């Protein structure tokens, strides 16, 4: 297409700097924009770069762009888990109210908490009138999800406590009949040993 | 807002009947596209080279038309233009003499 | 049709200073923009604005920090690198193109190396 | 002794499927260059033409007005969706500039729309005529919002336009300092009344357009003498007719003078009776 | 600012779209764009002034209007499964820094009215176990039983909603892997401090917001018409 975006996929850790390409094909050419959409909620515009404007920062947010060579970057550096959403890189073929939009593919990245002290365990609590859950994983620890409908399971996600610098992981699988056993709820996932459950 | 055209036909050079092309000029026709053809007395003329459109100082148009002929003692000729300004297309006769 | 002339460069240590030189000739354009474009090994960024005749506008990198002047004459352009900083080390390209984008009449020079100590 | 430089855009647009821009250039009297909707490229007529410019210098050029070609058109296809315009269109523009002794000049740019011009460029930005309907002024704010754009052309306006004409005048002065001699003679014309005559001053053939003709009887200016417009020919060189309606006894001493460049006082003369 | 309602809608095959959108920046032109989950941005229609409507790359059955400059609302005609997707209207100055903005958006599912669930209350007491092993306290709400999945879940602490120390799942996960009318299933986490946890004076709250049916929609099945409700669970704090 008239603009490719690159990569697609990309998952990186807290605190960390990485970047963002997007190629494009287009001519003509006016203004390069990158935007950042929050996942199920509207795009917002962030840089706004002419073609003499090579580079343009908007907080911790800084692009690149070489036009000779028709290539555009996205450089970002300690990665908050906040930045996580996809991103898309618009180019309009003119500087008035007239030029068409060509979005790129877009792109998607994922920031991960790097936690220093992990003690993982899985507990089992009371459902007030019957599920188990796993936390305080090694990110980089992986996940399936269930064998047979019977049984249900979740993907990580992690949370944040601003009050005390906590960020820690998270993750929960349960089924109704009553051979729900927690113990061999997550076979289909890879586990460390040293995981604790009571 | 509509200007429509004023035409005018001539020769090159003063012939006696002695090769010579002849000329048709139009100017002031508001729009750009006109059906023009010049006619030897009843017919036209395939073989021909005209020039490049220009409009004037008031963006009105003008082009001019020539071709390479000999002239005679009998035929007669014109040029003829379709245009919007007009129903029928106008014709202007040449004068041998002036 | 142009030519290629860039002259000034070498090493030097941290907090340095230099001056480069740069000119044109030949088919020439009459209104066009002269300067350089460094490139950090990796990426050419532009530094200096030439726009003959016209104001200028120079990098926030090296705000103040570098200064640009116009031959006026052979159409030759000086830039005066002052305070130089460790981290500055590129290879400084020259380019004298028009300040209309994509046209053929881009023209790079052999291109400078400036090393900082 | 001036040569303004007269860049001409014609651009229609019959229905919103179909359309075809072309457009060339005269310099004074003269044309250089034809540009149609068929070609990539605009003909050099001229070998010097091309001027001082180098095939790079030159191509440059071409590499601007190829994508203008390009560009101009589908602005004016959503300009009108936005404006609401009542097809047909025909847009035509006149620019260029014309130098004065030295290094100074002045440039232009008078766009026209139906016959009847819109807006200029004044400056640094777009300026609608003082006659010009209202839309035109919402039409001005969206082009001024393309600065680059506005930059393009004071680039070339201020600054290049007059440097090419300088590179042409030493490539076409052989061509510009031409001249040629006129081809005159007489013809009885249909009478416009009783007894009285009108008599013909015929020119044709010659080169540059500025020429002074009047009928005389001997040295005496005659009022009634009448002439059209001046007219082209196909190697540039212009004709020209002057009329006079006296009656027959008064044509004894009669003559039609004719001035022009091409002869320096070696006036054509013509009594009548040649 | 710029506005657009409603963010979610569900109706039946065949019947009249209601889609609006609204801006308080006196912007001239106005968008509209189709955007499946997952994929790209598609535009659809456009308006440069107030009297202009246009199509664009995308051929479709909508019915773009604008008779006023705020109200940029877009209509259709009959309705088909096909046109699941999310719509964003969106905006731009008359003059510099051309911010395309955006409104919040607009979700939109579309065979019969007996698929439709609300949702399941569910919180859950934490565990002593990692209470004792960690110093802090889990809790998890869960909504199951549901369709469709235009749900809003929300913590609420001591009558005050809560963002710091949440984690809301992304996206559902229907309760059939094979079926179209699946209904969905979410888990929604939370974890305090213990000493919060004990402190019987706090209250919390799992609430979740459940954009259903209209007010006019013919509803006559074995159920209760799953209305736009609210399915609220609470929970106190304990000390064990
Ligand atoms: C005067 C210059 C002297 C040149 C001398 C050359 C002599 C050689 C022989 C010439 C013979 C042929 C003569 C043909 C007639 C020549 C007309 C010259 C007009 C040149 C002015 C425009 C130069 C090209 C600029 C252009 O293409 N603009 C483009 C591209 O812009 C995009 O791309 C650019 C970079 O590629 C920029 O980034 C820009 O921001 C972005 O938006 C921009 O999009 C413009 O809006 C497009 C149109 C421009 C014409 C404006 C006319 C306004 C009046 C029309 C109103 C009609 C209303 C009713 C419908
Ligand atoms: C003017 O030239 C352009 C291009 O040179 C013509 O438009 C295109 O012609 C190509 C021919 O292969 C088509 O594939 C494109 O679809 C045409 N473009 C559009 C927008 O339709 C244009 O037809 C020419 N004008 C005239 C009057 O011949």
């Amino acid at each position: 297409n008239q603009v490719e975006q690159s990569p697609q996929s990309l998952i990186i850790l807290e605190g960390k700097n990485c970047t963002l390409q997007c190629n494009y094909t287009v001519s003509p050419f006016s203004n390069l924009r990158w935007y950042k959409q929050d996942t199920g909620r509207g795009p917002v515009s962030l840089t706004i770069m002419t073609f003499s404007e090579n580079t343009k920062s908007n907080g911790r947010y800084t692009a690149t762009l070489d036009a000779d060579t028709k290539q555009s970057s996205l450089h970002i550096t300690a990665s908050q888990l906040s930045d996580s959403a996809s991103y898309i890189c618009v180019v309009s073929d003119r500087g008035s109210t007239l030029g068409r939009l060509y979005f790129g593919r877009g792109t998607q990245l994922t920031v991960w908490p790097d936690i220093q002290n992990p003690d993982p365990a899985v507990y089992q609590l009371r459902d007030s009138k019957s599920v188990c859950l796993f936390t305080d994983f090694d990110s980089q620890t992986n996940v399936s999800q269930s064998k047979d409908s019977d049984v249900y399971i979740t993907d990580k996600c992690v949370l944040d406590m601003r009050s005390m610098d906590f960020k820690s992981n998270s993750a929960v699988a349960w089924s109704n009949k009553s051979d729900f056993a927690c113990a061999n709820a997550f076979n289909n996932s890879i586990i460390p040993e040293d995981t604790f459950f009571p | 807002i509509q200007r429509t055209p004023k035409i005018q036909v001539y020769s090159r050079h003063p012939a006696e009947n002695k090769s010579n092309f002849l000329n048709c000029y139009v100017s002031g026709f508001h729009p750009s596209d006109i059906e023009v053809d010049l006619l030897k007395n009843g017919e036209r003329i395939e073989k021909v080279e005209h020039s490049d459109l220009s409009f004037s100082k008031d963006w009105s148009f003008y082009l001019l038309y020539y071709t390479e002929f000999t002239p005679t003692e009998k035929d007669e000729y014109a040029c003829r233009v379709n245009h919007v300004t007009l129903s029928q297309p106008k014709i202007v006769k040449w004068d041998r003499d002036m | 049709q142009v030519q290629l002339v860039e002259s000034g460069g070498g090493l030097v240590q941290a907090g340095g200073s230099l001056r480069l030189s740069c000119a044109a000739s030949g088919s020439m354009f009459s209104d066009n923009v002269m300067g350089w474009y460094r490139q950090a090994p990796g990426q050419r960024e532009l530094v200096a604005t030439i726009r003959t005749g016209g104001s200028t506008n120079y990098a926030d990198s090296v705000k103040g920090r570098f200064t640009i002047s116009r031959d006026n004459a052979k159409n030759t352009v000086y830039l005066q690198m002052n305070s130089l900083k460790p981290e500055d080390t590129a290879v400084y390209y020259c380019r004298h193109t028009i300040p209309v984008p994509s046209t053929p009449y881009d023209y790079w020079g052999q291109g400078t190396q400036v090393t900082v100590s | 002794r001036l040569f303004p430089l007269r860049c001409l855009q014609i651009s229609s647009f019959a229905n919103s499927s179909w359309t075809r821009t072309d457009g060339l250039a005269w310099l004074g009297e003269l044309q250089t260059h034809s540009w149609s909707n068929d070609s990539d490229t605009v003909r050099s007529l001229k070998p010097w033409s091309q001027g001082t410019f180098s095939d790079q210098q030159w191509e440059t050029l071409q590499h601007i007005f190829r994508v203008y070609r390009s560009s101009f058109t589908r602005d004016v296809k959503e300009f009108a969706k936005m404006l609401r315009l009542s097809y047909p269109l025909e847009l035509q523009v006149s620019a260029g500039c014309e130098v004065h002794p030295g290094n100074a000049s002045n440039n232009f740019f008078h766009v026209a729309f139906q016959g009847k011009d819109i807006l200029s460029f004044q400056g640094t930005s777009w300026e609608p005529t003082q006659e010009a309907p209202l839309w035109v002024n919402l039409a001005i704010q969206v082009l001024n919002q393309d600065k680059w754009t506005r930059e393009t052309v004071q680039w070339l306006l201020n600054g290049t336009c007059p440097q090419f004409v300088s590179g042409l005048l030493e490539s076409g002065k052989s061509e510009l300092k031409k001249q040629v001699k006129p081809k005159a003679w007489l013809s009885r014309g249909p009478s416009p009344g009783p007894g009285r005559l009108l008599l013909v001053c015929h020119v044709s053939g010659f080169y540059p357009k500025p020429v002074w003709v009047k009928w005389m009887r001997g040295e005496q200016e005659q009022q009634g003498t009448q002439p059209g417009d001046i007219l082209p020919n196909a190697d540039e060189t212009w004709y020209l007719r002057a009329t006079l309606d006296v009656v027959a006894g008064e044509a004894a001493g009669l003559s039609c003078r004719v001035k022009h460049s091409s002869l320096e006082g070696q006036d054509i003369v013509l009594y009548w009776g040649s | 600012d710029i506005y657009q309602t409603p963010r979610y809608l569900v109706i039946g095959t065949g019947k009249k779209i209601t889609l609006e959108c609204s801006q308080t920046m006196g912007h001239d032109k106005m968008y509209w764009y189709q955007q499946d989950p997952g994929m790209e941005l598609h535009l659809i229609h456009y308006s440069y002034g107030v009297n202009s409507t246009e199509k664009g790359d995308l051929s479709s059955e909508s019915t773009v209007s604008r008779i006023r400059t705020e109200h940029f609302p877009l209509t259709l005609e009959s309705a088909r499964p096909s046109h699941t997707s999310q719509y964003l209207c969106a905006s731009t100055s008359r003059r510099g820094s051309y911010e395309q903005y955006f409104g919040p958006g607009t979700r939109l599912t579309v065979e019969d009215l007996k698929n439709v669930f609300p949702p399941e209350v569910a919180v859950f007491e934490p565990s002593e176990a990692e209470i004792s092993h960690t110093q802090k306290a889990t809790l998890v709400c869960l909504a199951t039983g549901f369709y469709p999945d235009h749900v809003e879940l929300s913590w609420w602490v001591n009558g005050k909603e809560v963002h710091s120390g949440v984690c809301t799942d992304p996206q559902p996960l229907k309760e059939q892997p094979a079926l179209n009318d699946s209904r969905y299933a979410l888990s929604s986490r939370l974890r305090v401090s213990a000493t919060f946890w004990q402190n019987p004076r706090n209250h919390f709250r799992c609430q979740v917001q459940f954009y259903g049916l209209s007010e006019n929609d013919e509803w006559t099945q074995d159920r209760a018409k799953p209305v736009t409700q609210i399915v609220s669970a609470e929970a106190w704090g304990r000390a064990d």
